[PDB]
């Protein structure tokens, strides 16, 4: 798992799309990146001993959707530290830094059933105000939960469910 | 269906990866098909990502990477009950003798957690064994582990027969008896042994040896165990033979090492002593049932500090010595009444006769063993007349400890003879109070009772 | 009439009355890894070092390393069900375990959890597991005794209010005997007790406590156990939680007694702990801070004076001293006195009772061997009486044992060396005493006192046992009060010497034995 | 024995209120299983959003 | 006494059968503040009191 | 300014701006739940990451909390107004008395003196020890070092040295506590207060029960109260009570600063971590410290690594064994291991040095014989040699002496002994005009006088 | 799976132009210090043995 060495390089590549404006090339660049590493053929080739300079040039040939020096070039030093495994990594703390950038959010809400839409607003204007961030909504459904709702954000939530309650209340006794 | 797929193998160590929320438990058992047949694999670990860590049951030559694993969704799991008396079975209850399939309705998983604390007896008894060295000089406490110190030669295959008969016949309890990484020949004919005895019929064979990967010696134990313990909750009284607990340690570094754990103490696993206590708190008296055990004891290099005697000794009630000199004298059984000890020889749980019986011929026996060699030295006659009555009355008593078993008539001829404890109290309370003095010593050899003694003094 | 099923309503309804429903936000993590009893999270951004980590079930996880992305846990309970992917939460709590006076008769698991059937603990709120002990102005000087039942320790080896007293030896020479006649004797003595068992076998845990509730003691003694099977976790934070047990006493006022059934293992179980987490091992493959281990434990046993008391309780509590004794007991592999870890204890307790396994095989029990077993508070906790009549006689019976090395042979300066032989001789055979035998301070002293003072060189080495028996069933006879008086106090005057010659004649010229 | 005595008298009042315990929660979640609709969903949704 | 125990627990259970229907519906009330009909739970009430 | 990164044990790794990182040695800051935690920092790992050694409890941290840079060293208060009164390793009063009105405050870690500053002395200093001043002889300015195993009476010996020549010494005193039992402390600090003399000691206490941090700077932080006192001109009194555990604190921290292990598990850098601390107590041409350690050898091994890179580090080398103190003989020293640079005909004169150099002989001559008595008994031994085993084990009891701190054990009332008292006792011992006197006239006495008198006794 | 001194400008650097300036062979940075060693970045050529003038009057020895 490529956690902690996809820190650095997801950190370099969004100081550097801060400094051109240019976020949002950067972001689906590294998307198809993170692509190119999941083909069948590449994976395969990303394994075997290849000398750095050359399957970093394999790589490069097989993406023309990345920006002449400064994608080419992140792949040439990420190749050279023999990392390319970590681009799927490296674009999800790039996601996850650009929203910290840009103050957004996106929580999760799992309910019984679907809400009102009232019920919605409500609860994105309040989490709005629990978190700085403008927050995106995306409701789910389950039915073990079977009354109340769920809110998690991130690694926060709010066990609103009645499930909830029955599970805190057995061990209560 | 099948949902994992092989991606390393490592001598016995096989890593196989699932979907990510289909990721088994540790200890599940899990299956492949290595070519022609079958293939158990049990969980060890779980790393990141789906991957999980196993140790084959069996040779793991053949694999290739990528086959499909069926994921098991319980633990190795093996037949139990009467059903199982009379047959041999291998770590996966498998019958490995050819007499067909086990007839069982019910299997049990062989990893279970110890008994808690309030289902233990609120007692302490004692198991009247039958044999008059042991229940004298070394007594067994219901549900308690025993040590068996002896070498070879000098008859550990014939005492345990004969502890599987008493406990047959004289109790209602049956046997289980866990070849733990040993030699398949001593296997072989102790099962032959054991068949032209009609002993074969009361115990439970589990054989997993010196030619099998190191998970089968590891596990096999607790296969043996697990159905000892369904022989408990039917209310008997049982007894569990494991035939080397130092194999069974052994078998444990060795995985640990296949594991890649950090070394310890002096070459062992990290985990020695929790390895050794989750095996041996599952052996002890409830309150339906019991489990004895009687586990020989290998010392590696002669040291009792050795962390596998230093961590299994913590766990032994008793312990009897088995002598070559005490056979070649001609004593059978050939216990050593003088290194054989038992912690539960104190006033407050035997009594007090009993205690001070022992202790009795034991003091008779260490002067005497000095005695004998003041007289290689300086001849007999040296002696005073103290010593000498100290030395025929020694005599007697090391003759009175011999026994004719039901099992050995076929050396012996005499019939075999289960002597009730209080009858070994009386008898050597009588030879170590100066009575029967006027017979003798061969009128106690090979005898039975002291009331037998005498009657074998008529006709001498 | 006692099972009041209204009862059990009533308090089912109050429970159901004292309930919060209103939700609470907490944080998540998820699980990485499983292996041996570590666990790994992922996640849990707002975790704490030292914490309490909830998993799915009732059991928790301790949180030992905060790695830049992954928080490194070890599971106090059975592990084997976890698995990869379940949720886990951030409980905002440093490792507590219940405390209180309400514990007390109760058998308890490490986690204060109570594993005899009898329900519930009442309890006065919760204790931090970890915590550094008190500084060195907060203490005082060890001078109040704690007396066991033995003759042996009680004279050569005293143990004051606040001590630290290792007991080690071989396996099987009578060190859990040892102890339990210790706890058995505070009975009345008003000091609570706890004993906590490492490691030991269920049967054994059982045992001790089917005889602690049969002298009367249980009602007096937490009982915190951890068994052979339980996880290297629970064994190795047990005496943390009963040193977290009896700091409720020692910091209000009151008086305490702890023994730590065996920590030689927990230093391995936290030996294995260290080696599943890859740390470099050092001496016998323990890790480094194996000292601190027994350290930041042992130092816990104290005695504070009456100003740490006031500024603790908020004022509550005025003028008394608090107080928790400690009994680690060791075991030392083939009476190896010169092990590491024996070692390690050795420097960090203030004494130790060596038990030899050659007296113990030989039927001299409790088999204390003078000359290797010392007490650094020395005489200042033993009662002025017994501080009296005892005197060097502990370096004068090694004297006598070592004596008997060479005189084994033969010996000259053959009466002054036959006296000494005679006396120590008696003396050993006087000082040897039946297991469940507790004597109060009283008896004791008068036996030493006729053990001092000649009366007994005539007497045979047969009758020593009897002189003994019959000396105190006299006394017990006729001198009722003087024995009331001597256990009252101290009890040293040469009046009280008077009376105790004149006794000692009466009982030497009158009665036969 | 009496202490015995008085320790089992302990240990049965403690094994019947566990069951007592249990079934109250079973009995609790299957009531509320049973009882349950769009107004209950729509009061615990509301009260907890009013408190969020 | 053991023997007179188990006269206690049976005569005691018979009558927490009787509770176990009462903390129910005081559970499910605490949990979810919609007060709940005993009409429509009578009959899964039953199998509480029963099985106890 | 900076973040927590991680918690490992007692190592805090903190993030700061790749401009700001701070420099080694210098403390950080944080608040640990209501209290506040002092860091210092130990290493400079690279990307503006710093790693840290906890000077407290550890538990409580979270990540990402926020750590402020104090821009110097820990400073400790230091002069004469640290008198009389306990600190901290961080300079803290520990006693519940006020503020320490220092004047100034030194930083702990400092370069030792240089070699042209250096001074010796061949001053002999006299103790009431027998054994002590007999074999091994120590003079004012020098280090002395207390070699042995657990529970010999290597702490006994040196409060019984801190009797002898510290209230017999008008220069302050320095007692730094490393890593030692919190009672002792408090004992030690009333007898001193209960005598007046308090008021000429400065106490530095990092006891058993603190984490890793303080027990591997207290003995630093006591130095500098030592050097201090040396540098305005005074000479000084410095006693360490364990030296060993500043290294057993380095070991415990060392593999959590990413530092492969060493011979038995050591840190990688033993030596030198021993070496910058007792290269900087030292006497020197300003002013001379006195300075005796008690040194813990574990698991009784005088060739484990950190007593071996210790001997050579003292001038004075006492090593206390457990196979005299279980035969009751206290003190325990060991007189065919203790030895002292200031042994030498020129320094003590040609008698003593004959008679530390004949007892020596006779000792260890004593020592060959000793597996021919075991096997074959004493009786086979030649009439010359029976002579010499009888005087070997008169000499091993008269070595013994009562010590006035240990009256609390045995009763008996203390001895002090002149070394002219002494070295003419072993003369005559040796000489043989004591040869007729039974053995156990010489167990606990303090002058040959003493044991003619106690033989009248038997 | 851990870093190399692979860290967050000098990537950055490396991003802007892959073929960095050469200009500076004789010349480098510290990143690292502890324990009395230190990890130099740059100096193409630096000799086994060389000996490294630091700040101050001070060298070190180039050995890795
Ligand atoms: N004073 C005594 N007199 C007679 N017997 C004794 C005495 N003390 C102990 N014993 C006997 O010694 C036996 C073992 O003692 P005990 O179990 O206390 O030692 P232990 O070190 O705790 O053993 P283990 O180390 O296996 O736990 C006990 O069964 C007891 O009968
Ligand atoms: N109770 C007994 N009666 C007669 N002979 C015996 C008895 N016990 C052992 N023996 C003899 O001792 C010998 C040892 O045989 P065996 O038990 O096979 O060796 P081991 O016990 O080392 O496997 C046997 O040949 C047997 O004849
Ligand atoms: N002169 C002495 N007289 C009597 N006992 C002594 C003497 N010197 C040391 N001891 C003994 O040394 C034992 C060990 O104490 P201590 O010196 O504190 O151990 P440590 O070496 O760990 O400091 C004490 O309990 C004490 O009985
Ligand atoms: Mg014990
Ligand atoms: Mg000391």
């Amino acid at each position: 798992e490529f956690i902690t060495v996809a820190r650095p390089y997801a950190k370099a590549a969004f100081d550097f799309a801060v400094e051109h404006q240019s976020v949002e090339r950067w972001q689906d660049m590294l998307a198809f990146a993170a692509e190119v590493t999941k083909n069948e053929q590449m994976a395969e080739l990303l394994s075997g001993a290849l000398a750095p300079e050359t399957l970093a040039e394999s790589f490069i040939a097989v993406a023309g959707e990345q920006l002449d020096e400064n994608g080419q070039n992140l792949i040439r030093v990420m190749a050279e530290n023999g990392r390319l495994n970590a681009l799927p990594d490296v674009l999800e703390q790039f996601i996850h830094l650009r929203a910290v950038s840009e103050a957004t959010a996106e929580v999760d809400v799992i309910s019984a059933a679907a809400l009102s839409e009232q019920q919605l607003a409500k609860i994105s204007a309040a989490m709005e105000k629990r978190l700085s961030r403008k927050v995106k909504l995306n409701a789910k459904i389950d039915k073990s939960v079977m009354a109340g709702v769920i809110i998690r954000a991130g690694d926060m939530v709010i066990d609103g469910s009645v499930r909830g309650r029955l599970e805190r209340l057995a061990d209560v006794l | 269906m099948a949902t994992g797929k092989i991606v390393q193998v490592i001598g016995a160590v096989v890593d196989v990866e699932f979907p990510q929320d289909a990721v088994p438990r540790v200890y599940d058992a899990l299956e492949v098909q290595n070519g022609n047949e079958r293939l158990v694999l049990e969980v060890q670990q779980q790393l990141g990502g789906g991957i999980v860590r196993t140790i084959a049951m069996g040779s793991s030559d053949g694999l290739r990477r990528g086959l499909d694993v069926k994921d098991l969704e319980h633990p190795i799991e093996v037949p139990v009950g009467k059903a199982t008396l009379g047959r041999i079975m291998n770590v996966l209850g498998e019958p490995v003798d050819m007499k067909g399939e086990i007839g069982e309705e019910e299997r049990w998983a062989i990893h279970r957690a110890a008994p808690s604390y309030e289902e233990l007896s609120n007692s302490q008894e004692l198991l009247e064994t039958g044999i008059k060295v042991i229940d004298l000089m070394a007594p067994f406490a219901k549900g308690g582990k025993v040590g068996l110190f002896g070498g070879a030669g000098v008859g550990k295959t014939v005492n345990m027969m004969e502890l599987i008969r008493n406990i047959a016949i004289e109790h209602s309890g049956y046997s289980v008896f866990a070849g733990v990484g040993e030699r398949t020949r001593e296997g072989n004919d102790f099962y032959h042994e054991m068949t032209d005895s009609n002993v074969i019929d009361k115990v439970s064979l589990v054989y997993g040896q010196m030619n099998e990967p190191p998970g089968n010696r590891l596990r096999v134990a607790l296969t043996g165990l697990t159905m000892a313990e369904k022989f408990r909750d039917e209310g008997r009284d049982v007894l569990l033979f494991v035939d080397n607990i130092y194999r069974y340690t052994l078998a444990g570094t060795e995985v640990s090492a296949l594991l890649g754990r950090m070394p310890s103490a002096v070459g062992y696993q990290p985990t020695l002593a929790e390895e050794m206590g989750v095996l041996q708190e599952r052996i002890t008296s409830t309150k339906t049932g019991s489990i004895t055990s009687v586990q020989a004891v290998y010392v590696p290099a002669d040291d009792l500090t050795d962390p596998s005697p230093a961590t299994t000794f913590a766990h032994l009630d008793a312990t009897v010595v088995l002598s070559r000199q005490i056979a070649s004298l001609g004593i059978y059984p050939a216990v050593d009444p003088l290194d054989s000890t038992s912690r539960q020889l104190d006033p407050l749980v035997v009594g007090q006769e009993h205690y001070d019986t022992a202790r009795g011929v034991q003091s008779i026996l260490q002067r005497y063993q000095e005695l004998k060699d003041i007289i290689a030295i300086l001849g007999m006659d040296e002696l005073s007349e103290e010593d000498k009555l100290v030395v025929a009355r020694a005599r007697k008593i090391q003759r009175f400890l011999s026994q004719p078993f039901f099992v050995a008539e076929v050396f012996t001829g005499s019939p075999g003879k289960y002597v009730s404890l209080k009858d070994t109290i009386r008898g050597f309370k009588g030879i170590m109070e100066g009575e029967y003095d006027h017979l003798p010593e061969q009128a106690f050899y090979m005898v039975g009772s002291i009331e037998e003694a005498v009657e074998k003094a008529k006709k001498l | 009439m006692q099972l009041n099923s209204t009862e059990i309503s009533e308090l089912i309804k109050q429970r159901i009355a004292q309930f919060n429903v209103v939700s609470e936000a907490h944080n998540e993590g998820t699980i990485v890894s499983v292996s041996d009893g570590v666990i790994r999270i992922h996640g849990l951004a707002d975790c704490m070092q030292g914490e309490m980590i909830s998993l799915p079930g009732n059991r928790y996880a301790i949180a030992l390393n905060l790695e830049r992305d992954s928080v490194g846990a070890v599971v106090m309970g059975p592990y084997a069900d976890l698995a990869e992917g379940m949720k886990v939460k951030c409980t905002g709590r440093i490792l507590e375990v219940p405390v209180g006076r309400g514990l007390l008769g109760r058998v308890v698991n490490t986690l204060g959890a109570p594993i005899d059937g009898k329900g519930p603990l009442d309890h006065d709120g919760f204790s931090a597991v970890e915590a550094i002990a008190p500084g060195v102005i907060e203490r005082q000087s060890v001078d109040q005794p704690v007396q066991t039942g033995y003759k042996a320790v009680d004279s050569m080896i005293p143990i004051g209010r606040g001590q630290r007293e290792l007991i080690i030896g071989d396996r099987q020479t009578g060190k859990t005997a040892l102890a339990i006649d210790a706890i058995i004797n505070q009975r009345d003595s008003g000091i609570k007790c706890i004993y906590v068992a490492i490691g030991q076998k269920a049967s054994t845990i059982s045992n001790v406590v089917r005889k602690l509730e049969e002298h009367g003691a249980l009602a007096n003694t937490i009982v915190v156990v951890a068994t052979a099977s339980e996880s290297a976790a629970l064994q190795y934070l047990a005496p943390y939680a009963g040193c977290a047990m009896g700091e409720y006493f020692r910091d209000r006022g009151e008086d305490a007694l702890i023994i730590y059934d065996d920590l030689s293992k927990q230093a391995v179980a936290y030996r294995q702990i260290s080696l599943l987490l890859r740390r470099p091992p050092g001496r016998e493959a323990f890790p480094g801070d194996v000292f601190y281990l027994h350290s930041r434990l042992l130092e816990r046993a104290a005695r504070v004076n009456a100003e740490y008391v006031e500024a603790f309780t908020k004022g509550e509590v005025k003028g008394k001293t608090g107080s928790l004794t400690a009994l680690p007991i060791i075991e030392t592999q083939a009476g190896d006195v010169s092990a590491f870890v024996p070692t390690n204890v050795i420097s960090i307790t203030d004494g130790q009772i060596f038990l030899e396994t050659n007296l113990f095989n030989a039927g001299i029990r409790p088999a204390v061997n003078p000359g290797i077993s010392v007490s650094r508070v020395g005489g200042a906790a033993q009662t002025k009486i017994m501080k009296k009549l005892s005197g060097g006689i502990r370096t004068a019976l090694a004297q006598y044992r070592e004596l008997a090395a060479f005189s084994q042979f033969a010996s000259d300066l053959d009466d002054a060396t036959r006296k000494q032989l005679d006396h120590g001789q008696k003396v050993t055979e006087l000082l040897k005493q039946k297991q469940y035998a507790p004597m109060s301070v009283a008896q004791q002293s008068l036996v030493l006192f006729a053990a001092e003072r000649g009366y007994l060189a005539d007497v045979e080495l047969s009758k020593i046992g009897s002189f003994e028996a019959a000396l105190l069933a006299y006394v017990d006879r006729d001198h009722a009060p003087l024995m009331q008086e001597i256990n009252q106090t101290g009890g040293y005057n040469d009046e009280i010497e008077g009376k105790l010659k004149g006794i000692l004649d009466s009982f030497k010229a009158t009665q036969s034995w | 024995a009496q202490a015995e005595i008085e320790a089992e008298r302990k240990r049965a009042r403690e094994e019947l209120r566990k069951q007592v315990a249990i079934l109250a929660v079973a009995g609790a979640e299957k009531i509320i299983e049973r009882s349950v609709d769009e107004a209950a969903n729509s009061d615990i949704v509301d009260k907890l959003v009013a408190e969020l």
